[PDB]
RNA sequence: GGUUGCGGCCAUAUCUACCAGAAAGCACCGUUUCCCGUCCGAUCAACUGUAGUUAAGCUGGUAAGAGCCUGACCGAGUAGUGUAGUGGGUGACCAUACGCGAAACUCAGGUGCUGCAAUCU
RNA sequence: GCUCAUGGAGAACAGAAAUCUCCAGUAGAACAAAAGGGUAAAAGCCCCCUUGAUUUUGAUUUUCAGUGUGAAUACAAACCAUGAAAGUGUGGCCUAUCGAUCCUUUAGUCCCUCGGAAUUUGAGGCUAGAGGUGCCAGAAAAGUUACCACAGGGAUAACUGGCUUGUGGCAGUCAAGCGUUCAUAGCGACAUUGCUUUUUGAUUCUUCGAUGUCGGCUCUUCCUAUCAUACCGAAGCAGAAUUCGGUAAGCGUUGGAUUGUUCACCCACUAAUAGGGAACGUGAGCUGGGUUUAGACCGUCGUGAGACAGGUUAGUUUUACCCUAC
RNA sequence: GUCUAAUUAAAACAUAGCAUUGCGAUGGUCAGAAAGUGAUGUUGACGCAAUGUGAUUUCUGCCCAGUGCUCUGAAUGUCAAAGUGAAGAAAUUCAACCAAGCGCGGGUAAACGGCGGGAGUAACUAUGACUCUCUUAAGGUAGCCAAAUGCCUCGUCAUCUAA
RNA sequence: AGCUGGUUCCUGCCGAAGUUUCCCUCAGGAUAGCAGAAGCUCGUAUCAGUUUUAUGAGGUAAAGCGAAUGAUUAGAGGUUCCGGGGUCGAAAUGACCUUGACCUAUUCUCAAACUUUAAAUAUGUAAGAAGUCCUUGUUACUUAAUUGAACGUGGACAUUUGAAUGAAGAGCUUUUAGUGGGCCAUUUUUGGUAAGCAGAACUGGCGAUGCGGGAUGAACCGAACGUAGAGUUAAGGUGCCGGA
RNA sequence: GGGUCGUUAGCUCAGUUGGUAGAGCAGUUGACUUUUAAUCAAUUGGUCGCAGGUUCGAAUCCUGCACGACCCACCA
RNA sequence: AGCGCCGUGGCGCAGUGGAAGCGCGCAGGGCUCAUAACCCUGAUGUCCUCGGAUCGAAACCGAGCGGCGCUACCA
RNA sequence: AUGAAA
C-alpha cells in the first residue's frame, strides 16, 4: 500500500535525517545487520564478498530487508544458519516527506493543494553512491557460488545496476590476503570475539608485551 | 493572484553602465566626526602658524 | 518592577548643576481642562446636525503604558521627568529582594 | 517570520576559534594606531563592545580618528552603483594593521635606497616591480640524469 | 461569526452575545487568591495573608 | 648556564608515571601583640629569617608514553571545484581540454623559545 | 573573594537522592526568557558599596530612500558612583522586547504673546517627555443578495484541451511459499522496473466583448490491453467442461426491472452478452429527467435578511438561404 | 376562489373557522410641512385596529433562564438642561438635588423561540423495567416517519415484480 | 472612474524596465534605479564589470566520527561493597552460573539546522607627488620632559615618480520621459511523486531582434542589420527535393 | 472496489507491543443443606481463523490467506 | 484530508505549579431472627503513556494512543 | 419494605 520507489529513488533532496527537529518518524521494518555466524573469526572467514553500486541513489530498507531475507535464506538453506557471515553496510538514516493528498471523488471542494506542501514522514531510505558497498559477507570458497547466487537475488530485489566482486581481501579487513598471512603466522595480532587487535609500533611497549607476547618472543 | 515576490537579475547591468564611481577623495578632509579635543588644538595651532609665517614674511 | 522612593540625582536647577536627593513619585496624566482650544473647536465642530465629527478609537492593542516619573529636587523643588519600560506591575514601596530565603 | 538582526547569519563568524577562547593577548593592546594608517577587520566575538557589522567583518580601511580605547575607521562600501564611504568607531581587539602596507612602505625606502646609490654611481636603477617574466634558454645535462621512459598503468579494481 | 455564551459571575447571569470569528473580544485579567479565615465579624469576610 | 621578579608568542610549553637536584634564589616552614579576616592566624594581614627540610612545590631527564607541532619525493594530482564543447550516455553520471587543488590516512622528526632587570659558584 | 555540572571515596540517624570532608573535574553548569555566539582568579556563585537606568545636545552603524522609528556603538563638555589605582560605568554579556502629525497633559523657561495702555486669573507659545494607532510609516466602521447592477478580468476559478501521473488502471523482472510429493501447469506475498491517460488529483498555458454545460436517444469511425467466432501451442488436458498463451480488431457483443443516472444490481435469452476513444464524439440533431436564475415546501444553521454538490415540486432549448465537407 | 401580463397556476396567497393583542372617544391605529387639518367615523367593545394559524373531528404537552412586551416603585445605584448652595474679583469651578428611562424585582409562550448526556444491573446470552451520577430554564410529552424532513441509505422485514 | 477601447505625417540620433523602500498597498502611485536632452569645468587624468605581487576575511563543497555534540551496528575483555536473578548451602562485602547496565579498547553506517580540518570559484585593501627622508615652526591637545600627535616652513629625493594592460576624452550638474504584470536557457538550489509547476542565486538572452542553420518554433547554435558589389567563412550540411 | 479495525476456553472478555494465555459466564466435583436453589472453594477447558521471517525462540513485530465492523466512491 | 476539544477512585464529575474534592459504590462494626434502609467508622485515584522545563507538576510545552467534535461552500 | 422450592 506504499508509495513506489521511482518516486522516491533518487538524491533530489537533502538529508533529512531522523533529529530533535522532525522528532517524530515511522521505525523501519529492518532491523537486522549481521547474520550467519557472526561470532566466527577471522582466518575461520578468509574469503570476502561484496555487493556494490554504479548509482547513486536512495534505498528504502522494505528492499534491504526482502534482500537480506532473500540471500540470508538461500544460505541458511543450502550451506547453514553458521558457514557465513553477512554484514550490511549502508544504514537508512534518511527519511521521506510525503504531501498526503487525498484518494477519493469530491476532494476538490477541501483539498487546498499546494498550500502545506511540506509533507510528513512515511518511511526511510539509505543514500548510496558508486562503490559505497551495500552488503558484504565472509565465508570460504567452497561457499562461494552460494554466497554470489544469494546477491544475485538481492540484486534482483533492489533497483539499479549492483554490481558482485570478490575482494583481494582477508575477511572484513583493509587488509590483503599475504599480508594478514605473514602477520598471522607472526604475532602482530590478537584475536576478538569476531575482528582482531593489531600491534601498534608505537606506544606502551609494556602493553605491547602484556598483548603481543609471541611476537616478542620471535 | 500570486506574483514574482524578488530577484536581484539585471541590477548589475544596471550598475555597471554608470556604474561603480569610487567615491572623489579630497585632500583636507572633513573634521567632523573627529575628537573635538584634537579639533579645537588643531584650531589654535592653526592660528599660531599662520601668525607665525604671516610675522616670517610680513 | 520596583523602585525607592529617593533618588540621587542632577538637578539642574540652576544653583545645583549637579546631583542631589529627588523624592520621586509617579506621574498622573492630569485633568483635563475645559476651555483649551482643542475643546473648544471640538464642541463647536460637534455642535449641531452632522453627526461625529472627530475620529474615535477603539483597535487597541497595548496592555501596558509606560511609567513614568517626577523627581522633586529636595533644596531647589526643581521637579523633573523621565520616563521608563513598559510595566504590567509597579510599585515604589519596596519590599527589598531578600536573596538568602526559603519559599 | 523573517529575522534581519545587527548579529544574524554571524555563528560560525563570531565564533572565537578552537583552543583560542577565554581573553584576548595584549599586543591587540599594544599596538599603535594613527590617522592614514590601513587596518584590517576581523571580529572578536569575546568583545560584545564596539564591534563592527558583518559586512565590514574581513575588511579593510582607513583611520581617520583615536580615542580611548576606539579607532575611527573609513570603509568603501557598494551601495546600488555607488561607494559610499561609512564611519566606524571600533574597537582595537577588532583591529589590525595590513602587513601589506607594512611590506609597501619597506619596498618604498629600499626604492629610495636604489635611488641614491644610483646618485651615488649612475647605474640605472630600474626600481619598478617587474612580473614572472618568461625564462631564458639553458641545457640540461644527462651525467647520472639518462631519461628514465615511463608509459601509463592498467588498471586495477583496488578493492 | 461566532455565537459565546458566558456567565456573569458576581451574578449568575447569563449573557449572550455574537460577533465575527475574526473581531477583536476583550478579556480581563482575573486572578484567585486563597486565604485564610479568621473570626467573621458582620459581612467583610476576616481573612489574612502569610505576610 | 641556574634562580627570582615583570613578561611577549600562549601545549615543541600540556597531561600522566617515575629519577635527580652543587651553590644561590624561590618555596616549604616558625609565631599571633600590634593593623586586618576568618566557624577556625587553614586562607588572608603582621613579626622574626630565628627553629629545621629540600620530602613536596619549583627546575630538568626518562617514556618504541597519550596529547601538541612540523615535514613528506605517504596518501593524492585522488575527492571536490572554475571555464568549453551540436562530447558520450535513457538517465543517474562520466570522460576529455585549459586550470586550481583538500582533509583523513601512512611514515619521519621535534617536545618550548625568547625580551628587560637583578642575582648565584 | 571564590569556581561550576558530574563522577569516585568516606562520615550516625541517612537509604538512589538530606549535610559535611578529600581527589579529579576546558566547562560537559550558570548567566530572566527563544535559539545561537561569548565568558573560568570571569560576564558564573557569594560578599561590600552604590543609582551613569543621570544632564547637554551633536556624530556614527543597522534596517535604508542612506527618510523616519527602534536598538546599539565611540567621543566632547558636566555631575556622580565604585575602587588602593589603573580604570570601568549613559541600563540588562551581544543578538528582539516597540509607535508620527492634530489633541490632551506634565516637567523646564519663570521666558514670549493676548495686537489702544496696565495688573490679575485664564488661554495660547518654545524645549523635552507621556496618553496610541499590533493592518505595528499609524482610516474611526457589521451582514446579506438565488431579485441583483456596473467597469473590467483568462493577471483568477468551475468544462474540454495541454505538461505531470502520485492515486486509478494495465503489464513485466525475481521467486519465499501454495499447488498430495514439485517454486513456475496454474497462482505468486515481501521488493522492484515500466506503460496508459478511460478515473481523481495537482497546475492554471489558452478561453470570462461567452468554444451552448450531465445523461440518454440516434449514428458512424477508430484503438486493442480479444468476451465470443477462425487456426494454433501448453496443462495437475483420459473424454466432456475448463484454465493459460500466440497471430488476430475480419465479424459480432442483446432484451428488460429500479434509478436522471455514468456506474451498480438483479431477471432471461445468448455463440458471447469485452473494455475504451473521437472537444469526458455528437443540443442551428432531439429530449430537458437531472443539473442550472427567478415562485414555493421541509429539515438543520442563523437574532435577522438569508445559507446548504441537503431533499422535493414547477419552470421559453432561437437562426443555415453562405463556404466547406457529404 | 386569486397571483408571478411576456418561461413557474402550484402544495404558494386567500378563505371560513380558532386564538391572541390594544382601545371607553380627553381614546386606539394611521395620516399630514403645518393647520380652527384629516381616515377608521353617517362609527362605539357582538365594534375599530393589529397579528398569527388555516374547514370539520380529536389534541394542543414541559421551559419565563435568554431576547422582547409588560407591572412595581418601597429604593443611599445611575441621573441632563433649567434651578439651589459654597469658593472665587469674575470668568468659572465644586457640591448637593434629581424627571422619565436604564438598572433592581415580578408576570407572560395560540410572544420570538428551546425542549441533554453518561455508567451499572435481571438464574442462557442479548436487552434493561430499575438504580446511580454530571448538567440544564426544562431536557422532545402525546403522537408521526427513511414521509416533500433520514447523511450513512439502494436503511432492515414484508408485499407488488421473472427481475 | 486606480478599469477597457482608440489616439492622425516622414526621416535621422540615442535608447529602456518589469527591481528597491513606503502606501487598506497587490490591475494603481510616490521614491531610488534604468534612459534622453541641455549643457558646464578641464584636456588624457582623483580611472577599469580585468590580471599579477603581497596581504587579509569566509566555514560551502569534500572529508571525519578508534575527535567534541547527536544518532547508530556487532562482537570480545572486564567491575559487581553494584540491577535482575539461578545454584551450593542456614547464612556469610561467602563461592559459583546467567542476564541488562557501566568501563575498556576494537568494528559498520550517518548529520541542512554537528565538527577538528578545509578547498575551487567569488570578495576587501595597497602598489606613492595629496609621496619618502632631513631640519625646525605652531598649539589652549598629549607628554615627567622641546616628548609625542596633527598641520606646516625650508631643502633634497625625477625620467622607471615606484607592477601589467587599455583608455574610444576624464569629471560634474540640472531637468524630465517611459517602466515598476515579466519570461527562457546553462550551472547551484528549496517545496513537491512530478510537472511546459511554484520559487530564489550567477551570467547570458527574449521582451524590444531581423538574418543563416535547427524541416517546422519568441528564447537553442552561429552571428546582431544603412544601400550595393567582390571574395572568405560561421553553425549546419554536400543521394533527390536542395547550392555543395 | 478500495482504506481502516478486529476475529482469545463450550460462551464472553482482557490480553503481553517479545518468553507463556489471565478474568468472568458455563460445566464437573466438593462444601451447604432434610434434599434443592443461590452462595463458597477446586479442577476442566485454550495452535488466539493457514504459511513467513524470528526476538535463541513469536499469537502478541508485521507479510500475506478466509470471516466479519465501520468510512468512503461519476457528473454537470 | 484540515482544525479543535477531552483522558482524574470501581463509576460519574470537580480540581486553580508547593500538591487531590465530592456523591454513589467498597469494607468493618452496631440494630434486626436474616438482608435492606438506618447510626458509628476507615480505606481506595501509574491523574492516557514517553520526554522536557521547573527547586518541584494532574495542571505547563512537545511526541505517540484513544473517545469525540467542528470543517466539507461557489461550480 | 421484604422473607426462595417440596
Ligand atoms: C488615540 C488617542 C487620540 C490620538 C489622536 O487624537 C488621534 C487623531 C485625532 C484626529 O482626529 N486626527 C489626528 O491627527 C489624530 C492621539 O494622539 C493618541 C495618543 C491618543
Ligand atoms: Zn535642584
Amino acid at each position: 500500500a506504499r508509495r513506489p520507489a521511482r518516486c522516491y529513488r533518487y538524491q533530489k533532496n537533502k538529508p533529512y535525517p531522523k533529529s530533535r527537529y522532525n522528532r517524530a518518524v515511522p521505525d523501519s521494518k529492518i532491523r537486522i545487520y549481521d547474520l550467519g555466524k557472526k561470532k566466527a573469526t577471522v582466518d575461520e572467514f578468509p574469503l570476502c564478498v561484496h555487493l556494490v553500486s554504479n548509482e547513486l541513489e536512495q534505498l528504502s530498507s522494505e528492499a534491504l530487508e526482502a534482500a537480506r531475507i532473500c540471500a540470508n535464506k538461500y544460505m541458511t538453506t543450502v550451506s547453514g544458519r553458521d558457514a557465513f557471515h553477512l554484514r550490511v553496510r549502508v544504514h537508512p538514516f534518511h527519511v521521506l516527506r510525503i504531501n498526503k493528498m487525498l484518494s477519493c471523488a469530491g476532494a476538490d471542494r477541501l483539498q487546498q493543494g499546494m498550500r502545506g506542501a511540506w509533507g510528513k514522514p512515511h518511511g526511510l531510505a539509505a543514500r548510496v553512491d558508486i562503490g559505497q558497498i551495500i552488503f558484504s559477507v565472509r565465508t570460504k570458497d567452497s561457499n562461494k557460488d552460494v554466497v554470489v547466487e544469494g546477491l544475485r537475488r538481492a540484486r534482483y530485489k533492489f533497483p539499479g545496476q549492483q554490481k558482485i566482486i570478490l575482494s583481494k581481501k582477508w575477511g572484513f579487513t583493509n587488509l590483503d590476503r599475504p599480508e594478514y598471512l605473514k602477520k598471522r603466522e607472526a604475532g602482530e595480532v590478537k584475536d576478538d570475539g569476531a575482528f582482531v587487535k593489531f600491534l601498534s609500533k608505537k606506544g606502551s611497549l609494556e602493553n605491547n608485551i602484556r598483548e603481543f607476547p609471541e611476537y616478542f618472543a620471535a | 493572484a500570486k506574483s514574482k515576490n524578488h530577484t536581484a537579475h539585471n541590477q548589475t547591468r544596471k550598475a555597471h553602465r554608470n556604474g561603480i564611481k569610487k567615491p572623489k577623495t579630497y585632500k583636507y578632509p572633513s573634521l567632523k566626526g573627529v575628537d573635538p579635543k584634537f579639533r579645537r588644538n588643531h584650531k589654535h595651532a592653526l592660528h599660531g602658524t599662520a601668525k607665525a609665517l604671516a610675522a616670517a614674511k610680513k | 518592577v520596583n523602585v525607592p522612593k529617593t533618588r540621587k540625582t542632577y538637578c539642574k536647577g540652576k544653583t545645583c548643576r549637579k546631583h542631589t536627593q529627588h523624592k520621586v513619585t509617579q506621574y498622573k496624566a492630569g485633568k483635563a481642562s475645559l476651555f483649551a482650544q482643542g475643546k473648544r473647536r471640538y464642541d463647536r465642530k460637534q455642535s449641531g446636525f452632522g453627526g461625529q465629527t472627530k475620529p474615535v478609537f477603539h483597535k487597541k492593542a497595548k496592555t501596558t503604558k509606560k511609567v513614568v516619573l517626577r523627581l522633586e529636587c529636595v533644596k531647589c523643588k526643581t521637579r523633573a521627568q523621565l520616563t521608563l519600560k513598559r510595566c504590567k506591575h509597579f510599585e515604589l514601596g519596596g519590599e527589598k529582594k531578600q536573596k538568602g530565603q526559603a519559599l | 517570520g523573517k529575522s534581519h538582526g545587527y548579529r544574524s547569519r554571524t555563528r560560525y563568524m563570531f565564533q572565537r576559534d578552537f583552543r583560542k577562547h577565554g581573553a584576548v593577548h595584549l599586543s591587540t593592546y599594544l599596538k599603535v594606531y594613527k590617522v592614514g594608517d590601513i587596518v584590517d577587520i576581523k571580529a572578536n566575538g569575546s568583545i560584545q563592545k564596539g564591534m563592527p557589522h558583518k559586512f565590514y567583518q574581513g575588511k579593510t580601511g582607513v583611520v581617520y580618528n583615536v580615542t580611548k580605547s576606539s579607532v575611527g575607521v573609513i570603509i568603501n562600501k557598494m551601495v546600488g552603483n555607488r561607494y559610499l564611504e561609512k564611519r566606524l568607531n571600533l574597537r582595537v581587539e577588532h583591529i589590525k594593521h595590513s602587513k601589506c602596507r607594512q611590506e609597501f612602505l619597506e619596498r618604498v625606502k629600499a626604492n629610495a635606497a636604489k635611488r641614491a646609490e644610483a646618485k651615488a654611481q649612475g647605474v640605472a636603477v630600474q626600481l619598478k616591480r617587474q612580473p614572472a617574466q618568461p625564462r631564458e634558454s639553458r641545457i640540461v645535462s644527462t651525467e647520472g640524469n639518462v631519461p628514465q621512459t615511463l608509459a601509463p598503468v592498467p588498471y586495477e579494481t583496488f578493492i | 461569526k461566532v455565537h459565546l455564551v458566558a456567565i456573569d459571575i458576581f451574578t449568575g447571569k447569563k449573557l449572550e452575545d455574537l460577533s465575527p470569528s475574526t473581531h477583536n473580544m476583550e478579556v480581563p485579567v482575573v486572578k484567585r487568591n486563597e486565604y485564610q479565615l479568621l473570626d467573621i465579624d458582620d459581612g467583610f469576610l476576616s481573612l489574612m495573608n502569610m505576610d
